[PDB]
RNA sequence: ACCCACUCGGCACCUUACGAGAAAUCAAAGUCUUUGGGUUCUGGGGGGAGUAUGGUCGCAAGGCUGAAACUUAAAGGAAUUGACGGAAGGGCACCACCAGGAGUGGAGCCUGCGGCUUAAUUUGACUCAACACGGGGAAACUCACCAGGUCCAGACACAAUAAGGAUUGACAGAUUGAGAGCUCUUUCUUGAUUUUGUGGGUGGUGGUGCAUGGCCGUUCUUAGUUGGUGGAGUGAUUUGUCUGCUUAAUUGCGAUAACGAACGAGACCUUAACCUACUAAAUAGUGGUGCUAGCAUUUGCUGGUUAUCCACUUCUUAGAGGGACUAUCGGUUUCAAGCCGAUGGAAGUUUGAGGCAAUAACAGGUCUGUGAUGCCCUUAGACGUUCUGGGCCGCACGCGCGCUACACUGACGGAGCCAGCGAGUCUAACCUUGGCCGAGAGGUCUUGGUAAUCUUGUGAAACUCCGUCGUGCUGGGGAUAGAGCAUUGUAAUUAUUGCUCUUCAACGAGGAAUUCCUAGUAAGCGCAAGUCAUCAGCUUGCGUUGAUUACGUCCCUGCCCUUUGUACACACC
């Protein structure tokens, strides 16, 4: 045929970055339990899911994308 | 015609290791048992056997 | 000198074969496994080789005598069937000529092929049997090519990572052609579906048509193939299946060691022709009758009225039959098959035109039709796939199919005004009458039709009539180009197509060459269908107008058949 060429550079993947989590999440001396990062007002995503704090931007990531609260 | 009438041909493809190979078979059916359609081929000419006479036998005639 | 009969001894031929032979053949090559008249000579697989060496003869060239080592499974003979020939004899044919028609080859354009060019201009095919062919009319798609961007749709098995999370997704920004979370920033989300690896798959318009199937094209516009019983031959085989004649035909007559048959041809089938005979029909149509318009008026003539009733089946439709068998007569001929003319006939060229079509051959074409396929290649920075954009159309030029033309048998303008084959919309937007608007192209409102019911009498075009023009590249011709309007489509730029004004090229009948064709044919002329969102200068069919000239031949060319040669048989590649 002819093979092979390319300027360099092959383009990557993703990795799925990693953390221990969920540690967001305080409780006090026995124990009282207080959620830090609010949750998500969405009657498709039963508050359990939480937003994460960018800039401006709260966000809910459950919502596979959607909707934009926002503090 | 009668191809259409009294043959019968199937093709199949016989998928092998080395290749595959092509079967086809003719069936001719036998005419004189044709059921519904021609009983024997366009060719046939049957002459249906005279009868040996003895005539002569000077007139007369019956009464009923 | 000649004729007849005979007889010795010659050179030969003819016919037979008791007989001989592997056969071809042989009065010897017979009297041979039932093997002996006398005698001379030579051979013992093929090469090596009539070579080496010695002897001998020769002026010489060379003659006579004449080894081995080694190598090798065949060399060879006769005949049979094929296959092939740059040998001979016959034939067959408008993919051959003859007699001609209409042209192509010259021009502009259209369109395929080469070539060049190019990021790419995807590719197959190159004598008939590649080149308007791949149904191949490509704007995306198609698509295979090029510039680039995603995705896995990587079955399954083992293994590893790993619930303290194997993996999935993303808003905004960056980024990107892109409102692709492709990647990145950032930090939620997801929950054992995946990920990583090896093994194994899988897709592929990647290769191989010289690995195959299937299909197709070609030989073939051809006429060939085979067995029964008998004849011939040790046998493979042959005869039948053939000199002749005849036919489109191994179609038949006839001849005849053959007789009688089967495949292919013919028969058969489809379509076009003929039925005042049959069965009918408001999805076909006629006459009558009403209701009714116009003109005449003397009853008339010409129309309207998907039912106002009655009858019919000639025209239309399609079931069942019938019809033609080259019939009658005649001429010709081996008075055979047949051919020829005349009459009759709807029809007498296989009635015209098709479908189907044996055995066999080709390294014909097709892996780019197929979830047909072997093998090879490739498989996550893919040759998988999809998205965006370009390309198949790129233009010094060679070649092929075409379209339009060079005008006055014409162009133009008004008017007459007639086909046949077709096709159309369900979970959809197909075929479109009618009314308005619009110069046109078209637009808009409605409408009938899943259809002999509506489009549609498809009022098609050539054509016919009356005019204008008047031989002047003219008002023949309409290339090229400008400017505008619309239609299809997400998209029209490299201009899809349609309309309008303008621009008005070559072309004044085409060198060498070359194609096609015999009657409702050639030629001219348009239509429907295929393709199709849109695009036919292409095709498959259809009807319309409708000739000239053969009704012969072997000169050219192509093929087939005999004879004949062969050391070919993988068969003259
Ligand atoms: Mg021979
Ligand atoms: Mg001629
Ligand atoms: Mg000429
Ligand atoms: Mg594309
Ligand atoms: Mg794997
Ligand atoms: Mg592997
Ligand atoms: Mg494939
Ligand atoms: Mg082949
Ligand atoms: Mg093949
Ligand atoms: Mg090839
Ligand atoms: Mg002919
Ligand atoms: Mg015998
Ligand atoms: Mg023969
Ligand atoms: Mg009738
Ligand atoms: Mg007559
Ligand atoms: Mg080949
Ligand atoms: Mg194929
Ligand atoms: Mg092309
Ligand atoms: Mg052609
Ligand atoms: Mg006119
Ligand atoms: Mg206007
Ligand atoms: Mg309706
Ligand atoms: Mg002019
Ligand atoms: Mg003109
Ligand atoms: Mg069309
Ligand atoms: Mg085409
Ligand atoms: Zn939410």
């Amino acid at each position: 045929k002819k093979v092979y060429t390319t300027p360099k550079k092959i383009k990557h993947k993703h990795k799925k970055v990693k953390l221990a989590v969920l540690s967001y999440y305080k409780v006090d001396a026995e124990g009282k339990v207080t959620k830090l990062r609010r949750e998500c007002s969405n009657p498709t995503c039963g508050a359990g899911v939480f937003l994460a704090n960018h800039k401006d931007r709260l966000y809910c990531g459950k919502c596979h994308s959607v909707y934009k609260v926002n503090a | 015609q009668p191809v259409n009438d009294f043959i019968d041909t199937a093709t199949r493809h016989v998928l092998m290791r080395q290749g595959v190979l092509g079967i086809k078979v003719k069936i001719m059916r036998d005419p004189a048992k044709s059921r519904t359609g021609p009983k024997a081929l366009p060719d046939a000419v049957t002459i249906i056997e005279p009868k040996e006479e003895e005539p002569i036998l000077a007139p007369s005639v019956k009464d009923y």
